DNA sequence: GATCTGGCCTGTCTTACACAGTGATGCAAATCAAGTGTGAAGCCAGACAAAAACCCG
DNA sequence: CGGGTTTTTGTTAAGGGCTGTATCACTGTGTAAGACAGGCCAGATC
DNA sequence: GATCTGGCCTGTCTTACACAGTGATACAGCCCTTAACAAAAACCCG
DNA sequence: CGGGTTTTTGTCTGGCTTCACACTTGATTTGCATCACTGTGTAAGACAGGCCAGATC
């Protein structure tokens, strides 16, 4: 309900002086409960000893610059940045969604005294913002922009015997309800030098706890879990930002394959998906590298685009709204050039495609009556 | 579609608006323990707990 | 506390799914109970006649042009004023 | 400051109010009929306010006092002796004498004889003040009068400004030192 | 007689300043964790007799 | 294995009262889209 | 050979358009009183 | 106006349950005041254009 402590507090002693019994809980154990459900408060281990990871386990919410020398002597840098551990939160998560797994696996069919290897989808993603800042005190003072990294489990698994049952399926994982954040910085999406700088330690432990087993206790009994992470809730730009690409430009379009934009248009269907991670790796080391001495465009079609070094292994993936606009674009554009024969004109003028436009829009409006307008959307 | 099986329909306003909102209702000062409490709050927003205990009033 | 609409009805259902009996109150009763505290709900009565002024003792809110001349060809402005009559905020005061 | 919607809105109110003066509320409250009478008193109006709707006018008159017709250089005389001579009556008087203005006289007797009196009021106010204005002005005087004291004008007939800005430098160091104060221009409670 | 110049008047930003909020602490104080152990109340079975108000002869 | 006997729910008659969502005029507000001013050329001309 | 110009990129920069939130209104589901029939079940003796 | 009819009011004897001090002390939470730290509406406060009259070749 979005609720302050001081009109909450109101509210509590109000309806305890009215109905004379205490119905609801005052601060204190409502802080109790908060302090207990964050993460960094019930124990857990892991079989490998996460290397460059600490084995504390009653810390939370920490600074997103890791230690980041920000003195006068270094490189400017102000965007606070606060952060989650990964396998903190990652063990909270699955702490708080222990009852929901047991429910499903009391209804599949299971029994209680269960062991693992327990398997765990994670997707990631991460967006930006836009501005966040209220400035009231002289009206638009700075463009200040935010990001914030999070994470999502949508499939748990148990492989008993011979085949396997997925014990949790998430209904809707393309909610706002549960987008589990990591870290939240005020930098913008542009800034690569900050982006990179606090998304490394991220990037770090989960390349650490990719390979390792974690080892709970939920109801009283040890339980083992294994990750699977994917990264596959990015939009098309910060994945070509992010993955080592050019902008938005040159011929090179594609991000699932190394086609170019005539290749793609002269041949539609030719395609499969060929670019990974250790690809990109390779090209950009062949770039940096140069073992052929040849010239600039010569190198830059032999390295497909790719100009810059990646970080984040992801998954790429398609949006059906996008995938529908892009039709229904070029849809439009053919019924605009089939509707002034344009078969039979050898030329096109501005005017001639403007007239037929407008002659279109009209007898759409009085036909369908609906409005037209040059800004697309869904 | 052979890798995921679902090409998803995710889309907004729902990362900026919610942000703002934590941030101007319970929030502190100096920007160091502003983003600190807004974050503890948008971490007990998305808990499967509260919200399974919140719309318990369909069964 | 700042409460609106949609927010209360959440807590309301919310804490009587929770507990079972129903504790609060749901929306129309808190209509009601909003509606017979507003001004121009109980009747009164004035010795005088109390000349230029309307003996209808239901009325709330109303314009405070009190029957403006907003026409194109008149004196323009751009204001919204809202107010209660004064003998009706009297009578809901004294009650 | 816009006059005129101001009075286009507040005129309803103003006839209901005097219509109301000099009536009987009857109500059945508890039971039984109880009768109920009236008295308005308009207390509730700063200085900036009862300076407008009165008819005076707003900061540039001789006139400062909102109950006697003391003008700036009588009031720097006589300091104690003075009475309240205002009221809604002779200010609708005084109104009428300055728009019909029945002597012919010229324009500086005319205004000085109508004690600033150029709007027609149309709400009756009875001023009134607080202690804080009160404690500020007195404040604002004796640091002044510190600071008159501190430099010697007795015995200097004209000084300077800036003698007069190193008197306040030395006063304001030294009350930090002594009293541990932070003296500031926006004065305040 | 024709401009030139110092001193008020007044509508201007302009700028400091106390207050309201958010959150968390942090000590003074009322209450409760169990141990009996009485000890004073509340109602019910057994069948037999006193105040107070309204209608009829 | 299957009826007998017994122990619990549905059905539509209807104008009500009561309670739970869905919508409706209202604006505000975040956001890609696609246009446009330059930047940077390679070709035509004196 | 030096200078002017049309065309392809490119980094902003305004926008219309899809939503977001709110108090009041409007539909849209649950009990009520006879009741003779319509069903579900648990247990038991043949 | 006096008497009758309800209606409410109590009775002891013997017999059930049922909450409350009484310390016992020492943790627990409960509550109100205090702490850290800024954004902002509001009132003091100069401030220069404008309007003047006093003045010199
Ligand atoms: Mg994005
Ligand atoms: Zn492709
Ligand atoms: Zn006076």
């Amino acid at each position: 309900t979005f609720l302050s402590c001081s009109q909450y507090h109101k509210m509590y002693r109000t309806v305890k002086a009215i109905t004379g019994r205490q119905i609801f809980q005052p601060l204190h154990a409502l802080r109790n409960a908060e302090k207990v459900l964050l993460p960094g408060y019930h124990p857990f281990e892991w079989q490998p000893p996460l290397k460059n990871v600490s084995s504390r386990t009653d810390v939370g919410i920490i600074d997103g610059l890791s230690g980041l020398a920000s003195s006068v002597d270094e490189y400017p840098v102000d965007t606070i940045a606060k952060r989650f551990r990964y396998d903190s939160a990652l063990v909270s998560a699955l702490m708080d969604m222990e009852e929901d797994i047991l429910e499903g696996m009391r209804s599949q069919d299971l029994d209680d005294y269960l062991n693992g290897p327990f398997t765990v989808v994670v997707k990631e993603s991460c967006d930006g913002m836009g501005d966040v800042s209220e400035k009231h005190g002289s009206g638009p003072a700075v463009p200040e922009k935010a990001v914030r990294f999070s994470f999502t489990v949508m499939r748990i698994t148990i492989e008993h015997g011979s085949q396997n049952v997925k014990v949790f399926e998430e209904p809707k994982p393309n909610s706002e309800l549960c987008c589990k954040p990591l870290c939240l910085m005020l930098a913008d999406e542009s800034d690569h030098e900050t982006l990179t700088a606090i998304l490394s330690p991220l990037i770090a432990e989960r390349e650490a706890m990719k390979s390792s087993e974690l080892t709970l206790e939920m109801g009283g009994i040890p339980r083992t879990f294994k990750f699977i992470f994917r990264g596959t809730g990015y939009d098309e730009k910060l994945v070509r930002e992010v993955e080592g690409l050019e902008a938005s430009g040159s011929v090179y379009i594609c991000t699932l394959c190394d086609t170019t934009r005539l290749e793609a248009s002269q041949n539609l269907v030719f395609h499969s998906i060929t670019r990974s991670h250790a690809e990109n790796l390779q090209r950009y080391e062949v770039w940096r590298s140069n073992p052929y001495h040849e010239s600039v465009e010569e190198l830059r079609d032999r390295v497909k685009g790719v100009s810059a070094k990646p970080f984040i292994e992801t998954v790429p993936s398609i949006d059906a709204l996008h995938c529908d606009i892009g039709n229904a674009a070029e849809f439009y554009k053919i019924f605009q050039l089939e509707i002034g024969e344009v078969y039979k004109h050898p030329n096109a003028s501005k005017e001639e495609r403007k007239r037929w436009q407008a002659t279109l829009d009209k007898h759409l409006r009085k036909r369908m009556n609906l409005k037209p307008i040059m800004r697309m959307n869904g | 579609i052979e890798r995921d099986g679902s090409i998803g329909a995710w889309a907004n306003q729902s990362g900026n608006k919610l942000f703002r909102r934590f941030r101007k209702m319970n929030a502190r000062q100096s920007k160091c323990y502003e983003m600190e409490d807004v974050l503890k709050h948008h971490w007990l927003y998305t808990s499967k707990y509260l919200q399974k205990f919140m719309n318990a009033h369909n069964a």
